[PDB]
């Protein structure tokens, strides 16, 4: 049973380590791009507010 | 060649016992027990297995594979210990005869004669296996159902043949082991009639090949035990 579980762990770790490195890279990229998207939306909201204030004034 | 004449013979409980055969069986049992205990002390799931661990693992894996390929391990969990103990017992009994435990009287005497060379040892093993797998068949089929299947076998109109083959299962399984080792006990005795300067050659070759012969006999006895179990359980 010990040999069996050892095989099982060798299998999972390799897999889970690979998948978790991939997931860490993907999640860092996703969070960074979400931050960029929020920044772009904020800048566009500022542009819209500026256009609105110039038009109203 | 003076066949027979078991030494250390005694009498107890109103029946005779061959002392030498009992001593050889006890020696084999203590060797097997020492191997088992040394495994138990040094059995490692995570560490690197020892020599005895590798031996036991290989034997257990072989017998478990046989059971899987003949009758599911779920149905026959109790037959793996039987096969392993049978294999080790017979193997050690046969291989302990390779040691130079023989001398000259002026007939040749042998301190350790392989217990299988005695009819009692092989008959006891064969009858124990016989009772064991017949009880297994009774358990898996029923007290009345199992004999009916045993007599019928795979072909009903061959009912007597089955009834012979069944009785042939223990007998052969005993005598096949008997004659193979018994015969050896004679050859070593016969080769003892040679003078020392030419005795070593036939003795050397015979016992070198008897190592393999005893290994094969232990393997065959265990394999046929497993096969008979698979037959009698379903």
């Amino acid at each position: 049973a010990e040999r069996e579980a050892m095989l099982a762990k060798t299998a999972a770790d390799n897999r889970k380590s690979a998948e978790q490195v991939a997931a860490a890279q993907a999640d860092y990229e996703k969070e960074m791009a979400e931050a960029r998207a929020q920044a772009s939306a904020l800048r566009d909201e500022a542009r819209a507010a500026g256009r609105s204030v110039v038009d109203e004034k | 060649i003076h066949v027979g004449h078991h030494t250390l013979v005694f009498e107890l409980f109103g029946m005779t016992f061959n002392g030498d055969t009992i001593l050889a069986t006890a020696v084999t049992a203590v060797i097997v027990i020492a191997l088992a205990f040394y495994l138990r002390a040094k059995v490692t799931s995570t560490g690197v297995p020892s020599g005895v661990q590798l031996f036991w693992e290989a034997l257990t894996i072989q017998m478990r594979q046989q059971i899987e390929g003949s009758i599911g391990m779920k149905i026959a969990p109790f037959v793996l210990p039987l096969s392993v103990t049978i294999f080790v017992f017979i193997l050690i009994s046969n291989w302990l005869a390779v040691l130079p435990l023989q001398y000259g009287g002026g007939a040749a005497a042998e301190l350790y004669k392989a217990p299988a060379s005695d009819i009692n040892f092989v008959l006891a093993l064969a009858l124990f296996v016989f009772v064991c797998y017949h009880a297994a068949g009774i358990w898996r089929r029923g007290i009345v159902g199992h004999p009916i299947k045993v007599v019928k076998g795979h072909v009903a109109f061959l009912a007597p043949i089955n009834i012979v083959e069944e009785l042939a299962k223990p007998i052969s399984l005993a005598l096949r082991l008997f004659g193979n080792i018994f015969a050896g006990g004679i050859l070593v005795a016969l080769i003892a009639m040679f003078p020392w300067y030419i005795q070593w050659f036939p003795n050397a070759v015979w016992k070198t090949f008897d190592l393999f012969v005893g290994l094969i006999q232990a393997f065959i006895f265990s394999l046929l035990t497993i096969l008979y179990f698979s037959q009698s359980m379903e």
